[PDB]
This record gives structure tokens, sequence and C-alpha cells, in this order.
RNA sequence: UGAUAUUGAAUGUUGGUACAGCUUGUACAGGAUAGGUAGGAGCCUGGCAUCGGUGGGAUACUACCCUGGCUGUAUUGACCUUCUAACCCGCCGCCCUUAUCGGGCGGGGAGACAGUGUCAGGUGGGCAGUUU
RNA sequence: GGCACAAGGGAGCUUGACUGCGAGACCAGUCGAGCAGGGACGAAAGUCGGGCUUAGUGAUCCGGUGGUUCCGCAUGGA
């Protein structure tokens, strides 16, 4: 019945337990247009993020901590097989091509889109960085100490702040869960 | 014949599309609530010279259970449901909630996006393969981009008379003619101005083909300053150009009021066959000598058409429903005949005999030139002399003379020449 | 005909809104045809439990908002049936006063209605401005 | 009336049936070589904006048909 406060829930999620403590938050389509869906580094912060750099791109991208590049095509070795890993980022040129030539991105939740910053021609500090209305958002673990979940959920609350949508009106704020 | 609908939420100008498919059928105008209320029916070719094309109104949770049914309605006939999205605002959980019907739908479906209208920003077509369906395609109405791609990915699946309705709003037009194909094809609500435009159904009666449109209704030239919703009028203008047996509903409930007279005058000017028709009896006292009261009063201010048959029939209660086709043909007839050159002129000279009242207008000759309307000239020595009084003395002798029920006639002069 | 103000109380019916607390959402498959939307750190209190599973969704339990319902809290609305105190009397008595004007003080009758001020259709050659 | 070297009638190529102006004529518009890029072609020459001439509804007011520093509100955003 009691709503806790961010000081007591970060060390209570503790006790919620090497576990991952996540937040959900509702928003608040008829607001699709001003919308609240986003990524953002984090500050208290394994995976394996697989490339799709053309041309010069890829000279950068293999000294950053990327796993596989490729032959600047390997969908014919998507396809028929692929255990995907962790997460594609491209770059936006081959984009339009991987998108149509790949047909398996969809239901699976990787495909490169430039709404989201993944797509860009900065793909070494692209790299770098990765390393009904709702969003998700991992802010971090179990193990974490006090002091680091309280800035990561401070950053994520001035990030969906920050972008205040359009259409301001009427309350943004329904429900934090941690 | 191969059947092809279109679904999405609004906005998204599926009308837009639907029309420069061919010709200017939907009347496109910018709003969230100004869609097309029903289904529409037209035909379509590319290479197989054999298509049609269904469109509906716009889907989401004023009425918009009738419009869902009428897109359900319509989801089933079509073989390929070309289902187009915006592209300029992405995707949308509405457009998530329209994708749930053709992911219980086991028909194949073609992923359409709008709003491309340049070669740069075409590069869009992304993210929406999460939808699950295939390759989207690019196309713009205010361009017509993409529409070969298109119609072939629609392809790769490729496996009479016309009578109109009008009259002023809610007197029943719609409820009149669903309650007469027998089924729901129109919709029907009780706030004035339902309809928004002309709906067009073929069905065979008696071994013979028929063809109905309603109009929406029509109210007052004066306070129709709308916000070019009234642009739906001209629309229904359009139909009875191309109509030829005019059907005028008039309310039993309520009295003869003044704008039916003026709604009735463009069908008359027209030269089209006409019949006035009242709905609604069930309100209104059903006795005997009730029959003479609307019977008597309608003759006494619709004097300009007097050849018009009249006909009561309540759509609610299907009373004498099935007896305004023996009207509508009993009048196809008349408006298109034709009477023999010797017989009409040896009736000409017996009218003027007993009136030799026409210096005095002389009359010489009098034949037919159309079969609809039946247009006759008659030579006389000098056109001024006709007057208006004596040209309706003669189209009385003609009606006369014959049937001619149900038409009106049109009287030509010509000099002496 | 409709709103809105003039414009009140009582009980009876009585919805809407908002805030709450409990419930429902039927996926081939799937642990009873017991939800999407962030998942994966428990029994032995009669029972039997614990991975994981053709599955797009099993939880060896961490952990948000919806949709239709049920219970409270407040807001108001819609009403009926009453009453009375504005508002209305071309009803009676008394005084201004000698007065079928008018105004006061008492009874009676109607009473939240009618009547009044700002916003829609028809009506109807009601009356105007007009030309062909 | 007229086109025989045909102003029918077809297409392989199906657009030099398109792209920038235009000296010069006839009559408000119409005709027309030259003619600049690129060439539909044809193998090369070379042709080159199609129904013979042929009436085919429109100003008034002026509202759609293709978009771009095409621009100034104290400046900047719309
Ligand atoms: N810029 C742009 N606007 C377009 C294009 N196609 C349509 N629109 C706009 O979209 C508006 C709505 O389209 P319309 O066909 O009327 O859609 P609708 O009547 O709502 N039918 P529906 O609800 O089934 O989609 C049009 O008025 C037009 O301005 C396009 O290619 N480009
Ligand atoms: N008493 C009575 N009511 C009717 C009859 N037909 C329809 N109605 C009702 O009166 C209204 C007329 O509906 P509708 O058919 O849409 O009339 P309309 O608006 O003139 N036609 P449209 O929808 O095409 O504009 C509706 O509320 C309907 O339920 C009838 O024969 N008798």
């Amino acid at each position: 019945s009691k709503a806790y406060d961010v000081s007591e829930a970060v060390a209570l999620v503790k006790k919620t337990n090497d576990a991952t403590v996540e937040v959900a938050f509702r928003l608040g389509p008829r607001k699709n247009d001003q919308q609240i869906r986003g990524a953002v580094v984090l500050p208290n912060g394994t995976q394996r993020v697989l490339v799709f750099a053309k041309g010069e791109k890829a000279k950068e991208a293999e000294a950053a901590g990327a796993d596989f590049v490729g032959d600047t095509d390997y969908i014919n070795k998507i396809q028929q097989g692929w255990f995907d890993f962790d997460v594609i980022v491209a770059t936006p040129d081959m984009m339009g091509e991987v998108g149509k030539i790949g047909r398996v991105l969809g239901p699976k939740g990787l495909m490169p889109n430039p709404k989201t910053g993944t797509v860009t021609f900065e793909v070494e500090k692209a790299i770098g960085e990765i390393k009904a209305g709702n969003i998700h958002v991992p802010i971090g673990k179990v193990s974490f100490e006090d002091e680091k979940l309280v800035e990561n959920f401070t950053t994520m609350y001035d990030t969906i702040l920050k972008a205040k949508p359009a259409a301001a009106k009427g309350v943004y704020v329904k429900n934090v869960a941690v | 014949k191969p059947v092809v609908a279109i679904v999405g939420r609004p906005n998204v100008g599926k009308s837009t599309i639907f029309n420069r498919i061919a010709g200017e059928r939907i009347s496109i105008v910018e709003d969230t609530p100004g869609v097309t209320r029903d289904r529409i029916y037209s035909s379509a070719e590319w290479l197989n010279y054999d298509f049609n094309l269904i469109d509906t109104g716009g889907i989401d949770i004023p009425f918009l259970a009738q419009i869902r049914q009428q897109a359900e309605i319509a989801m089933d006939e079509a073989d390929v449901i070309i289902f187009m999205v915006n592209g300029r605002e992405g995707v949308t959980a509405a457009d998530e909630e329209v994708a749930k019907i053709l992911y219980r739908t086991k028909k194949p479906v073609v992923l359409a996006v709008n709003k491309l209208d340049n070669t740069e920003m075409r590069a869009n077509i992304y993210d929406f393969y999460s939808l699950g369906f295939g390759e989207p395609y690019p196309i713009s109405g205010t361009h017509g981009l993409g529409l070969g791609d298109l119609l072939d990915a629609v392809a790769e699946h490729f496996k009479v008379i016309q009578f109109c309705l009008i009259g002023r709003p809610n007197v029943g037009k719609s409820s009149l003619v669903n309650a007469m194909l027998g089924e729901e094809r129109v919709i029907v609500s009780n706030v004035a101005g339902t309809t928004r435009d002309a709906v067009d159904t073929s069905f065979t009666y008696n071994q013979q083909e028929f063809v109905i449109v309603d109009t929406a209704g029509m109210r007052k030239k004066g306070k129709v300053y709308e916000t070019t919703e009234k642009y739906s009028v001209l629309r229904a203008l359009k139909a009875i150009d191309r109509s030829e047996v005019v059907a005028v509903v008039l309310d039993g409930e309520e009295g003869i009021i003044e704008q039916d007279k003026r709604i009735a005058g463009y069908a008359h000017e027209a030269g089209k066959a006409v019949v006035i028709v009242v709905n609604k009896w069930d309100a209104v006292d059903k006795d005997e000598s009730t029959m003479k009261e609307f019977e008597e009063n309608i003759r006494d201010h619709f004097q300009f058409l007097d050849y018009a048959p009249i006909l009561f029939m309540s759509a609610l209660t299907k009373k004498r429903i099935h007896t305004l086709m023996p009207a509508i043909i009993k009048a196809s007839e008349n408006h298109s005949l034709r009477v023999q050159t010797n017989v009409l002129n040896d009736v000409i000279m017996d009218a003027v005999a007993m009136n030799p009242t026409p210096s005095r207008l002389k009359i010489y000759y009098a034949t037919q030139v159309s079969v609809k309307p039946p247009s006759f000239v008659v030579f006389v020595n000098d056109p001024e002399l006709m007057h208006f009084s004596y040209e309706r003395f003669l189209e009385n002798r003609i009606r006369d003379a014959f049937g001619f029920e149900g038409t009106p006639i049109k009287i030509f002069a010509r000099a002496r020449k």
C-alpha cells in the first residue's frame, strides 16, 4: 500500500534477489505522435555486437571491440541458420539492402532503424557506447552498491523527462515499478 | 471476379489511392472524422483486364462500430487486402490493433506505405518488418509513385437501368434501400447526415438487372455553410446525371416542407422520370380518408409534376415495399417512347380546332426528335406568337391522347423556315 | 422545440465523472479452451512440489500500465413525488384618500412552473431589398 | 479537294512522338529552317515533336495541376 522512496528501494532490491534490477514505467495511440521510446548511454552501467559496416567504416569497426563485421554480405549465411547473439547495428547505406534482403529481424527485435541512434556513420562511437506505450530499461544488477542504481534511475528519468513529449498536457507520470 | 479491399486507420489517404486507381469517386478531405462511412465498389485492371476494388472507412477504438463491421465484411470477399499505412509517422498502436484482424485473417495481405512523395525520403521504408508481413512498397497519391510495383504485388496473388434516390435528410432513405435489397449495405443512424457520398450496387429483379444509388440527403442552400463537408452534395447531384429514374422520398409523420418542392425541381429540370415516394407511415394514423388527406395535399402543392405516380410504403414495418419496382418498370418505358409521326399530327389539329385562339399563330407541322425525353417540334409562322399558356395546353392534349405517365415532356418551336 | 440565468429545500429512484481496493481478457501448442504488457533466485501445508517445455510468451519468482466487470470514497447530474421563502395575481379586507390610477400591511391562489435577457429549424409571399 | 516517290495501312525499333533557344513568316494565336546539349534509333547515310487541311464550351473573378534562400516578424521557432 505504501509508495517507497528511491533511496529505500535501491537498498531493498538488494533483498529482492546474481539477478538484474530492472525498472518499469507506465507512460501517459492517442499520443503515439509524441510517444516515448528510446536509448541512452548509462552511468553506473556482456554483449556481443555484430556490425554491418560498409566501405571504409569497417576499418574502424574491427578495433573498437566488435566480434564479427562481415564480408560485406553474409545475409546468405543468415539465411537457413543464424543463431543471432546480442545486438545488431548497421550503417545508413546498406540498411535498405539488408532490410529487404534480410527477412529475419521483425519478430526478433534487431532490425536496424535510425530512430534509435544505432544506424550512423560513427560506428566506432556506436560500438563503444552500447557495450501499449511502455518502455523497459535494464539499469543494473543486484550486486551493485546503493549509490549506483540511484544515478541509473536518475539518468533514465531525466532522459525520459528531458524528453518531455509534445502534447505535454495532461499528466505524464503514471507508475514507477522498480 | 477478383476483389481487393483497402483498410487502415483514418487519415492515411486510402480513398486518395482508391481514386487515382481510376477516376475520382470518393470524397477526399483532411480531417480525423471525414472518412467514407461505408463500403463502395468499383472495377480495375492491370494486364489482366479483370479486377474489382472496394473502399471502406478508417478503423479505431460517435459511430465507429458500424464502420468496423463494414471493414470486417469487406475483408471477407477481398482476395488480397492491401493494407496501407502512413510512412512519415512510422508506426502506431492503432496500426497494431488493425494488424490484429489481419493476423486473425487467413488471407494473403500486401503492405503499402503512403506519404512518400520524393526520392530521397522514399528510403524510409524500414522497421515495418516488425508487422510480420512481406515487403512494403512506396506510394504517393500526389505524384503516383511506385504504383507499378504495388499493382504487380497485387497481381502476383491473382487467381440495365439505373435509378436514384433523393430527399431531405432523415427520411429513411438508407433504411429504405437496405430494407429492399434485403440486406445490410448502407449505414443507418438517428442523426442526420449518416451517408457521405453515393453508394452503388447492382442486382437482378424478375430476370432484370438494376442499379440503385443513395445520395445522403440534401438540405437548404442558404444554411449549408459547412466546413467543406457539403462538398458531398456535388457528388449527389452527379448521380442524377447518370441516373434515368428518380425516386423522391417524403416523411409521412411530418407535413410537406418547402425544401421538398425545391429538391424535386432538380429532377424535373433534368428531364428524368420521377416517382414521388413517401415513407414512415408507421408514425401517422392509417385509416380511411387518411389516404386522400396527403394524396390530395400533394397534388395541391406539387402542381408542376403531375405525371408522377404516388406510392406509399414504410421501410420500418416493410409494408407494400415490393410494390415500388412495379412503379419503376412502368416508368422505365414511358421515359423512352416514340409515337408515330402520322398519328401525332392527326391529334394536333383536333386540339387547335376546338380551341381556335392562337396575327393569328399558324400550326403547320409536328413531329418527334428524341426518345428520352420525348421532344417535339412544331413548325409555325413565328415562335414569338407562342404563349406559355398555349404551350402548356399542347402538352396536356398529348399527355391525354396517350399515356405518357411518369415522365416530363418538352416542346420546341421552329419558325416558318 | 432546445440550452443557459433569474432559481430552494426533503426523502425515493438515480447514472456519469474522478480517486481507490478486488476480479475478466479464452494464442495450434499449452499445466483445466484460467490477458497483452517489464519475465527466469520456491513446497511438504490435504497433497504432492522444484528444470524445462512443437510453443511469439512457464516464473527453480523478481517484477508496470491497460480492457471489460464487482465492491467503497467524493463530485456532480438526471429525474420523480412533496413542501416553502423568491417570482406572478384583471382575488378579498384596512390605510394613504374623498379615488375601477398607484403604493404599503394583512389573508387567499399558484408555486422553481410560468414570465423575462443571450445562443438552432421550420413556419409562413407574415413584412421588406432585388432584377430576369 | 487532294496524296503515286503516296497524306491509307502496320509495326521490329515502339520514341529525336523529349529534351534549350530560335533567325524568318502568316495571321489574338499559328507556321518554321536553323539549332545547343544529350542521341530513339538505322549498320551507315540519315530521319527528328505522330489524326490530310481540317470548328471540338470560356475570359469575368480568377480557386487545384511540379517543387525548390523563392523570402521578411525586435531577432530565432512555427
Ligand atoms: N502529402 C501528401 N498528402 C497526401 C497524400 N495522399 C493523401 N494525402 C492527404 O491525406 C488526406 C486524407 O486522405 P483521404 O484519401 O481523404 O483519406 P480518408 O478519407 O480518411 N480515407 P481512409 O480513412 O480510409 O484512409 C488528403 O486530404 C490529402 O491531403 C500523399 O501522397 N502526400
Ligand atoms: N418510423 C420510422 N422510422 C424510420 C423508418 N426508416 C428509418 N427510420 C428511422 O429514422 C432514421 C432514418 O434513418 P436513415 O435511413 O439513415 O435516413 P436518412 O438519413 O435520410 N438516409 P441516409 O443515412 O442515407 O442519409 C433512423 O433513425 C431510422 O431508425 C421508417 O420507415 N419508419
